[PDB]
RNA sequence: GGAGAGGUA
């Protein structure tokens, strides 16, 4: 059941749930988005095909020709990823498009063809995403983090009564296009509907309503119900629907059909409407006072004179009624109004409206959009028609149309991309329906309204924004005539496309630098969900509510991984199993539950669909038949956990650990910590430096393997086989016979990335973790990357911790540290820095890199070569010279102050046209020899592979083993064999060998043309030299090392080995923490992790003792069997009966440092299993042992907790922080010291830090602090002379930065001066 | 051709730049007159002077 | 020198 590579060391998995779904590829969001970007789309919906079908074909203005599009094809990259990484250039693909230009005939009518031309034409370098998810843009690996923005659609909202000083709520509605102009509707506090476009000046909505070819009668038809008034001979028989009567007041004798139904003084009850509808009454005799102030619908003009009697939307009076009844009108149409359910909000907005016809509406709109610019008739209709209703300047994507129809309770998922009349009518209809009382508004933090915009979509939008410019230029020049001899390379220009791609991938708002000091840090940076960016909010303009977790977040967005500080919860991270949708919403997987049994089919439920069903909790006890063993089980229905029945559920959770991110699910015993302190731990985990020797975590969570393989740091086998050659630098895998391809048979080679510079100055290396001649399966790790151990994530070390307060050396949060941990050389870390020296062009000419530097002796030049560059491998310290340089009159590079190191690589680049020195030719020639060595070694190892394949297919059908070697390996065809399809296989192999013969003779010279070429540089510089220094920063007081549950602490004393607390067996504790930080910061997870680590190394010491004295494999087999057993119905169940008795010994060597234990996140190892595991060991089951002091030697009463806690060394080293300055250089405009540590800068005595000196009696200290020590330039030199002359006395003066103030006030029209 | 399917004659030039011509306009097409039917040159169609 | 991003307390 277990693979050969996982028999090397098998982690003991606790936990009880069966996994129904493996954790997916952890980087799948980035890879899927970019493979929707660059991949040929036949249907034409995704990628460059979508943008090209949007823009192309482009017509001309005259229309005598047009440019269409055929296909696109990415060129082969000119360099691969690591050569682009070294050189400092984009890892880019040329885009080659088959454009096609027609020519029509002029005198022939619209649509005829003179000629049509076609070619493959290039436009723009697009960066390709690397194999992992990173873009190499300028040698800095950058990741485009996903965005989380407002899903386009229509969003109803209400500012909850905190405006207008009233407590009245003001509902509003945004029509948010994907690309185009927003549209807002809102209610006035006085119930007037208003519109605004793009948050400009507010207008009533009737202007945009009349601008859609509408008049007032049509509007009052649209928004309103009709009430019929029939003047007859007897007192206004009015047609009344009884449903309009409910909740209303009686105002007269409601008597009809000869029956008194309702007296006045009644509210119209249910039974009165009931008796009107059983009595079927449609008309009521009403008095004419019922038209006290009601409104007529339409125009009424006279039948004989033909003159206006009453206008549409006019409040009728009794004289007006007399004029209507005297003109032969019988039907009087009135708008039904109501206090609650039918507000007449449209009518008063027609009253506010100063427009009566359509041109007035268009003139108002054209004024409102562009003030000034005296309006013309054609410009207003053109502006309003391309503002919303053109396919170019407005666009609600498919996502926008989905949300737009799903909001309004329509049915269709698709429709017009642009707005239509019916859409805007529906927006007003639904908004007034909300204002009436039915319907409901949204909450904006709901993940049904927020949408993931990943790297493919943003880059496609930027590419389209570029493409709009180049089609405009093409349209211009194509509309310019005499097209007859023209080709589509001069109409299209690649510079706007390359600009609009290069700007976004190079320097954007969400194109950020890779956090690359772990595998974990980069894999949690490629999954990051930023709410910032264009189209989203900002850090200082974000309220309390968007930062908060919405209950929709369960399973989509992790709630406990979040940066602290100014942006809480804008930089959310994805959950583990979470996926992006087809459209972009965040969907999470769920098991489908049938009538009573939890099945194993899973559906990836979206955000809106989560509310409609009801879904079980992650840990609901089901037992061997899918039955919930209880009747009252905990579920969530609509954002609310409650005890529901056994038989109401719809879905089950896929796993216990689907709530948390991948950065947080590595935390063991996460179900015991706080959430504040677990936030600090899971955010803190991403900064663990890769140590010297990666050591596995004793208490992991089983996600260690998934992170270490899904990150692209471990070299993983592509096809299984037998390893044939392991070096320290390359891996040779002979492929197995079933996995071997017929064409291009070969073998596999991996080149391991040695000691190069990760992006934040740490080393990455790949050590091979396989020895020679071993069976490897597909998907197996072969080379451990930085801070990984045998293909599982191992960020720090795992060491013996005793929770006692120790003599105040661990007072607040500090960490007393034994000197064994630095003696064992297990926290000392490599840091690889890069120092570059330019060769500028200046006045008095260029300067040299020669060794002849003025005023230096052989002490300075004792390490340099003749050509000015230090030897590779020379150890230097601070203040040395790595590169000599001069000024035409000493501008040499120096090692910065304080650092040490070994120079491990020197790269020289020279611009083309400048002679290269002997050093550059020396580097070039070992480069050329090494490249020839690489290509020839690949050729001859692959020749060994081909000849081994040939000898393998010469074992039958003409076997003469001697005749194989009578003639050498070159001619292994013309020996004896039967000419069948076997000989066709040998003939395929022979042409493959001759193909490699061609490939070598061209690839070596292509590599020569790449190496010998003096590269491009900045304009002005001749040659750049980049040395790489490497240091081993060990450990000291001052560093910050932490745990996994956020007990950060500054290591405070490297205590000698003797003084440390030691147990009765004599082993001295490596780290003595502080117990005081546990009861406040509620991280009991660190105490359980300490206990479990102690149990794990108890089993480790038992196996090590059992192996030290020699004992047989039968003892090891039964003991390791008992150790991997003993769970309280755990799921692992590993069987040592099938292990072939070297794999037990191979496993027992790997367990001699302690058995790894896996504790899944919310399916944890309980305390009882820990007690059983400790009892299996020879350790006390309370966890706490008796330590003796190192100094007194006496017993600490109240015996203390020890164990093995997994400690990380964080990347805030004290040698990167410690800083001092007496006097250096000064700033230019203000004569103050500069800031920062890169410039030799002094600190900032700030405003709050001056109030502390005013708050004392201290003044002369303050006076020297902001005059003499900083800015009084006459006084700070005299001070320096006064100390060196041994006289501490100040000349205070007047600070020059006050004179700067005087000039910048006086430079206005303001006189300011000083008096007597 | 923008909603009108037409039959054209693809004549390839130098730098494999294709050229499709209408079948109705067939009298703008002639055979080679240089007599180098196996060794005729290949014009750059548009022009190399750009 | 200025923006942009990320980080520590
Ligand atoms: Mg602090």
């Amino acid at each position: 059941v277990y693979s050969y590579t996982e028999k090397k060391r098998i982690r003991k998995d606790f936990g009880k749930r069966p996994q129904v779904l493996d954790v997916p590829y952890l980087l799948s969001i980035q890879l899927d988005s970019f493979q929707k970007f660059i991949e040929q789309d036949p249907e034409g919906q995704y990628g460059l095909e979508a943008a090209f079908r949007s823009v192309f074909p482009i017509q001309s203005y005259s229309g005598n020709s047009e440019l269409q599009y055929v296909s696109y094809r990415l060129g082969e990259p000119v360099f691969d990823v690591q050569e682009c990484q070294i050189r400092g250039v984009t890892y880019s693909a040329p885009l080659r498009v088959k454009l096609r230009l027609v020519i029509y005939e002029r005198e022939a009518p619209e649509g005829t063809v003179k000629d049509i031309k076609e070619q493959e034409v290039y436009m723009g370098e697009i960066p390709l995403m690397t194999d992992n998810g990173t873009f190499v843009i300028n040698g800095t690996e950058r990741v485009i983090v996903s965005q989380l923005h407002r899903s386009p659609g229509v969003f109803f909202d209400s500012d909850k009564g905190k405006t207008h000083s009233s407590g009245k709520v003001l509902y509003n509605a945004r029509i948010i296009p994907y690309r185009g102009s927003w549209l807002d509707f809102e209610f006035d506090p006085k119930d007037n509907l208003f519109v605004r476009i793009d948050r400009r000046r507010k207008l009533p909505a009737t202007i945009i309503l009349r601008a859609l070819n509408y008049t007032t009668e049509q509007i009052l038809d649209l928004f309103f119900e009709k009430v019929i008034f029939e003047i007859r001979d007897n007192k206004l028989q009015m047609e009344l629907v009884p449903e309009r009567l409910r909740g209303e007041t009686a105002s007269f004798d409601i008597e009809a059909n000869g029956k008194v139904y309702v007296e006045k003084g009644r509210r119209i009850t249910a039974r009165h409407i009931r008796q009107l509808e059983k009595d079927d009454v449609k008309l009521i005799e009403v008095p004419v006072e019922y038209i006290a102030g009601k409104v007529v619908a339409k125009d009424y003009i006279d039948e004989s004179t033909g003159e206006l009697i009453c206008a549409a939307n006019m409040e009728l009076s009794l004289d007006l009624l007399a004029k209507l009844s005297q003109s032969g009108h019988k039907r009087i149409e009135t708008l039904f109004t109501n206090d609650l359910d039918h507000g007449p909000y449209i009518s008063e907005t027609l009253r506010v409206d100063p427009t009566n016809d359509r041109l007035s509406a268009l003139v108002e709109i054209y004024r409102m959009m562009r003030p000034g610019e005296p309006p013309t008739r054609e410009a207003a209709e053109s502006l309003f028609e391309n503002l919303f209703f053109s396919e170019d300047r407005y666009d609600l994507s498919a996502v926008g149309r989905m949300k737009f129809n799903r909001s309004l309770l329509r049915e269709e998922i698709e429709g017009s991309g642009i707005l239509s009349k019916d859409d805007i009518i529906d927006v007003m209809k639904k908004l007034i329906d909300i204002r009436n009382g039915k319907g409901e508004v949204d909450d904006i933090d709901h993940l049904g309204n927020r949408r993931i915009r990943s790297v493919g979509e943003m880059a496609e939008n930027q590419f389209r924004v570029g493409l709009v410019r180049v089609e405009r230029a093409v349209k211009e020049r194509l509309s310019l005539g005499d097209l007859d001899t023209l080709m589509p390379q001069d109409m299209i220009n690649a510079k706007p496309i390359s600009a609009a791609v290069k700007e976004f991938f190079g320097s954007s708002q969400l194109s950020q630098f890779m956090d690359q000091n772990n595998p974990l840090s980069e894999i949690t940076h490629k999954r990051r969900i930023s709410a910032l960016g264009p189209g989203g909010l900002t850090r200082e303009r974000a309220g309390f509510e968007v930062r908060d977790v919405h209950p929709t977040h369960y399973g989509r967005v992790c709630p406990i991984e979040t940066p602290e500080g100014p942006n809480i919860g804008l930089i959310n991270s994805l959950s583990v199993y979470a996926q992006t949708n087809e459209y972009g919403f965040l969907e999470t997987p769920y098991r489908k539950v049938t009538d009573g049994v939890v099945t194993d089919e899973i559906h990836y439920l979206s955000a809106i669909e989560e509310g409609n069903y009801v879904i079980a909790q992650a840990n609901s006890n089901l037992d061997e038949e899918g039955h919930f063993v209880e009747d009252l089980v905990t579920c969530r229905s609509k954002g609310e956990s409650s005890l529901f029945s056994r038989d109401q559920v719809d879905y089950m959770d896929v796993s216990t650990q689907q709530v948390v991110s991948v950065g947080a699910s590595l935390i063991p015993f996460l179900e015991h910590d706080d959430a504040n302190r677990a936030l600090m731990g899971a955010n803190m985990q991403r900064q663990a430096v890769p140590t010297l020797r990666a050591d596995k975590p004793l208490v992991g969570t089983g996600m260690e393997r998934a992170v270490a393989v899904d990150s692209g740091v471990t070299a993983v086998a592509k096809r299984g086989g037998v390893v044939q050659y392991v070096d320290a630098s390359r891996i040779v895998i002979k492929v197995n016979e079933d996995e071997m391809y017929p064409g291009e048979a070969g073998i596999d080679i991996y080149n391991l990335t040695k000691y190069t510079r990760s992006n934040q100055n740490t080393c990455i290396n790949q050590m091979p973790c396989v020895s020679l001649g071993e069976p490897v399966e597909r998907g197996d790790v072969l080379a451990d990357g930085p801070s990984t151990d045998l293909g599982e994530l191992a960020l720090g070390q795992n060491m013996r911790v005793a929770f006692m307060p120790w003599n105040g050396y661990n007072f607040e949060d500090s960490i007393l540290v034994s000197e064994r941990v630095v003696q064992e050389d297990r926290f000392t870390t490599i840091h690889i820095q890069e120092l570059a020296c330019v060769s500028r062009d200046t006045k008095l000419g260029p300067e040299e890199i020669t060794a002849d530097i003025p005023n230096v002796g052989e002490a300075a030049l004792s390490k340099l070569d003749e050509s000015g560059i230090v030897y590779i491998g020379a150890e230097v310290t601070g203040g040395d010279i790595l590169v000599g340089k001069v000024t035409p009159k000493d501008s040499s590079l120096r090692v910065p102050n304080g650092v040490s190191g070994t120079v491990i690589d020197v790269q020289v680049f020279t611009r083309d046209g400048v002679e290269k020195d002997k050093r550059a030719l020396e580097i070039e020639e070992m480069q050329l020899k090494q490249a020839k060595k690489d290509l020839s070694e690949e050729l001859q190892i692959l020749e060994a592979g081909l000849f081994s394949r040939i000898r393998a297919v010469l074992v039958a059908g003409g076997v003469e083993a001697e005749k194989l070697d009578k003639l050498p390996r070159d001619r292994w065809l013309e020996l004896g064999l039967t000419d069948e399809e076997k000989q066709n296989q040998l003939e395929q192999l022979a042409e493959q060998y001759d193909e490699l013969k061609h490939e070598f003779e061209k690839k070596l010279e292509a590599k020569r043309r790449k190496i010998t070429q003096g590269d491009d540089l900045a304009p002005g510089v001749l040659k750049i030299v980049k040395v790489y220094l490497a240091v081993k920063r060990r450990i000291q007081p001052g560093d910050k090392m932490a745990g996994r549950h956020g007990n950060k602490g500054v290591i405070s004393k490297i205590n000698p080995i003797e003084d440390m607390p030691y147990d009765e067996n004599g082993t001295p504790v490596d780290i003595v923490l502080n117990p005081l930080g546990v009861p406040s910061r509620m991280n009991i997870g660190q105490i359980l992790e300490t206990h479990l680590g102690m149990a794990a190394k108890g089993i480790g010491d038992k196996i090590n003792a059992m192996l030290k004295q020699q004992q047989e494999v039968a003892k090891l087999r039964e003991f390791i069997q008992r150790a991997y057993d003993l769970g309280a119905d755990v799921r692992q169940k590993v069987d040592l009966s099938t292990f072939s008795d070297e794999e037990v010994m191979r496993l027992a060597e790997n367990l001699r440092k302690g058995m790894p234990i896996a504790t899944p996140v919310f399916d944890g190892a309980k305390e009882a299993e820990i007690k059983e595991l400790l009892k299996l060991g020879d350790l006390p089951t309370s966890g706490q042992i008796r330590l003796y002091d190192g100094r007194t030697g006496e017993q600490f009463e109240r015996p203390v907790t020890v164990g093995y806690m997994y400690m990380l060394k964080l990347n805030h080293l004290v040698d990167d922080k410690m800083h001092a300055r007496s006097t250096g250089s000064y700033s230019l405009v203000t004569q103050q010291p500069l800031g920062g540590k890169a410039q030799f800068g002094g600190q900032r005595f700030g405003e709050m830090e001056v109030w502390a000196l005013e708050a004392y009696g201290a003044a002369y200290t303050l006076q020297e602090m902001l005059t003499v020590k900083s800015d009084d330039v006459n006084g700070r030199t005299k001070m320096y002379k006064n100390i060196v002359d041994g006289n501490h006395q100040m000349e205070p003066g007047m600070p020059e930065s006050f004179n700067v103030l005087l000039k910048e006030i006086r430079s206005l029209g303001i006189n300011i001066e000083l008096e007597d | 051709a923008g909603g009108i399917t037409g039959e054209y004659l693809m004549l390839t030039y130098a730098n494999d730049a294709k050229l499709y011509v209408p079948v109705s306009s067939l009298h703008l097409i002639s055979r080679y007159a240089g007599g180098a039917e196996e060794n005729a040159p290949l014009h750059k169609l548009g022009g190399d002077a750009w």
